[PDB]
């Protein structure tokens, strides 16, 4: 129950695996049947969202760091304020999602401590 | 329909 937890992506089912051996560490979701795969950079994970156990609502959200200070221009020639990254995953076992939320926290805090 | 909708899932009700 570490660096891997059967997670649902885009309403689809699959396993979510995390690898801290790569820099920046990333998370890869692999369908159950192997029809869909997803990859996410954990190093950006600025906030971890998880549904409480008491809440029948099963879900897990990942928040990626931003950089509005960059100030990107739009097609209209006007500056815009970029938005922060946010992923949405669904789990069936509070334990599995509990591991992901716990493991992910270890990664953020890992980079947070450095800075 | 909107992001706020999914956010409610975390708020739920006692």
């Amino acid at each position: 129950p570490s660096h891997s937890g059967a997670a649902i992506f885009e309403k689809v089912s699959g396993i979510i695996a995390i690898n801290e051996d790569v820099s920046p560490a990333e998370l890869t979701w692999r369908s159950t049947d192997g029809d869909k795969v997803h990859t996410v950079v954990l190093s950006t994970i600025d906030k971890l969202q998880a549904t409480p156990a008491s809440s029948e609502k099963m879900m897990l959200r990942l928040i990626g760091k931003v950089d509005e200070s960059k100030k990107r221009k739009d097609n209209e020639g006007n500056e815009v304020v970029p938005k922060p990254q946010r992923h949405m995953f669904s789990f069936n076992n509070r334990t599995v999602m509990d591991n992901i939320k716990m493991t992910l926290q270890q990664i953020i805090s890992r980079y947070k401590d450095a800075d | 329909l909107s992001p706020d909708d999914i956010e409610q899932w975390f708020t739920e009700d006692p």
